Parts: structure tokens; sequence; C-alpha cells
């Protein structure tokens, strides 16, 4: 019935993805298919291809918002 | 019509994941459904899809998804975990006791 710390770390286990994306330059990469692939999905009829493209227009913005933060910690 | 490469595949999984970690099951499954509408077989993203639904509270197509996993994925004690919760979810409380005895026994596989 419950869970059990046992019972989670085999969700997590079972969950976890593990390494993934297999790339040199996490960052940049990073980005670089998030914008890549946010403009691609938008392109989709698909209900479901649309909210995931909603979604990553979203991580795209917020990044650009703790962007301007990480600015203005940098000074003082 | 459209085609995912295997570093964007990785992406939304990752970000599937990432967010189910961050305890925002909506967000996972929305991502992971993309995934899953496009890569039917990425089975890394129907297990996490499959967690992630059933943080979400969606037993019966967690429970769709588990049989899938099962008949797909063999010898997997987790399946059977993911399928004694959907079970529980749906209310099919002695099935999810067969089921979760299902995944005492391959947990077993040590």
């Amino acid at each position: 019935l419950y869970p059990t710390a046992q019972s989670k770390r085999s969700l997590w286990d079972f969950a976890s993805p593990g390494y993934t994306f297999h790339g040199l330059h996490r960052a940049q990469d990073y980005r670089r298919e998030l914008d890549t692939l946010q403009s691609l999905l938008t392109t989709s009829q698909s209900s479901e291809l649309q909210a995931a493209a909603a979604l990553l227009k979203c991580q795209q913005d917020d990044d650009r918002l703790l962007q301007i933060i990480l600015n203005l910690l940098h000074k003082v | 019509n459209i085609t995912l490469t295997k570093r964007q595949q990785e992406f939304l999984l990752l970000n599937g994941w990432l967010q189910l970690q961050c305890g925002h099951a909506e967000r996972a499954c929305i991502l992971l459904d993309a995934l899953l509408t496009l890569n039917p077989e990425h089975l890394a993203g129907r297990r996490c899809r499959l967690v992630a639904l059933l943080n979400n509270n969606q037993g019966e197509r967690a429970e769709k998804e588990a049989q899938w996993l099962i008949s797909h994925d063999p010898l997997q004690a987790g399946n059977w975990l993911c399928l004694s919760r959907a079970q529980q979810l749906n209310g099919d409380l002695d099935k999810a006791r067969h089921a979760y005895q299902h995944y005492l026994e391959l947990k077993d596989h040590n």
C-alpha cells in the first residue's frame, strides 16, 4: 500500500534516465537544443506537441530573466 | 511529419526527468507525451513518463503504460511497482497487491 524508502528508491532508479544528453559542452548544447526544439514544436498540429512547445518557450524566457538577475549579482 | 534527432530526444527526456525531480509531474508529463508521441518506443522515456503519470494521478493511463512496458520490457521489477501504484489509483487494490508481489519477487533478482 504505502510507499517505503525502498519503494521510492526503486521508483527513482526506475524513472531516472541516468547519463543522457551526450555532449561535450552542456551549456551551449542545451541552449541550442532548447531554442531549436521550441521553435520546431510550435509548427505541430498535435495538441500534445503544442503543449511541450509552450513549456519550452517558458523556460526560454525564464532563462532570459535569470540572465538579467545574474548580471545584477556580478556588480557587488 | 516531424522527426527528432538523438540529441533532441535526449533533451526532452532530460527535461521531463528534471521536471519530475522537481515535483512538477504535469510539466514532466507534457514533455514526455511529446517525446512519446514522436518516438513511441523510447523506453527510458516510457518509464519516466509512466512514473510522472503515477504522480500526476493518471492511473488508467499509468496502467496501460505499465502493462505496455511489462509486455515490452521484461523481468523488470519497476514495471510491477508502477502497475501496483496505477492499480491502487484506479481502486483495484487487489490488482495492486498482485502487482506489488510481482515487484517484490524481481527486486529479489539479487
